[PDB]
């Protein structure tokens, strides 16, 4: 039961939670794994945080993703509040009020990337490429590792995803469509549709590929 | 917002 981690707090918030997390017996660490249950976003008054990779997990999960205030009112109030009180509402991306949270977690029957094949390929700056996967597969993704590798038949989509400035300030992956026939999009399809938890159109973030 | 060592993924 009750497993926090910390996002955006400096190490003073951190003990304001460790003191939390003492007293209502909670365990709070530094890694987010899969028996966390709770994600403390630093946020504005209005519950709106930056997106950082526990932000994006924390939905991907389906857990608690909710603002450091949720700590500050009980530790106030001598009293744990209800999380629902004070779930992320929204983040300086993909809107203030777009509640994908609570999405994520009344959506876990219907994961977004249902039935989809992912590839991430190429470099990643900020997010090891392997968290990217585990992104994907928390919300429902096949993960393939091989452009040539993707299942050849009709009831699954391929995609391809990449860091277009993640190498180099020349080109060289306007050419990955000749080692497949999937779709190629930048790192912000995914990182859109999860933290929105809703499956985004490819169109806006499709790469030029040579033939 | 984000007061620590964790990066921020707001453009690309």
């Amino acid at each position: 039961r009750m497993s926090m981690v910390v996002s955006g707090l400096t190490p003073e918030e951190f003990m304001l939670v460790y003191k939390f997390a003492r007293k209502h017996h909670i365990t709070l660490t530094n890694l987010i794994t899969e028996e966390t249950t709770h994600v403390v976003m630093k946020t504005d008054a209005e519950f709106v945080c930056e997106r950082t990779l526990k932000y994006f997990l924390g939905i991907a999960g389906g857990k608690w993703v909710v603002s450091y205030f949720w700590v500050t009112q009980s530790i106030k109030e001598r009293k744990m509040l209800n999380e629902h009180d004070f779930e992320v509402r929204g983040d300086v991306v993909n809107g203030r009020n777009h509640q994908g949270p609570k999405r994520a977690r009344e959506s876990q029957d219907r994961k977004i990337f249902r039935g989809l094949e992912i590839c991430c390929y190429g470099p990643f700056t900020n997010m090891p490429t392997d968290q990217l996967e585990w992104m994907v597969q928390l919300c429902g993704a096949s993960v393939v590792k091989e452009l040539s590798s993707f299942t050849l038949g009709t009831g699954v989509h391929p995609i391809v995803v990449v860091q277009p400035d993640a190498w180099t300030e020349d080109n060289g992956f306007h050419a990955i469509g000749q080692m497949c026939e999937a779709p190629v999009v930048t790192r912000e399809w995914v990182l859109d549709s999860v933290a929105l938890y809703q499956c985004q159109e490819l169109d806006t973030y499709l790469i030029p590929q040579i033939p | 917002i984000s007061r620590s060592t964790s990066p921020t993924f707001n453009k690309q």
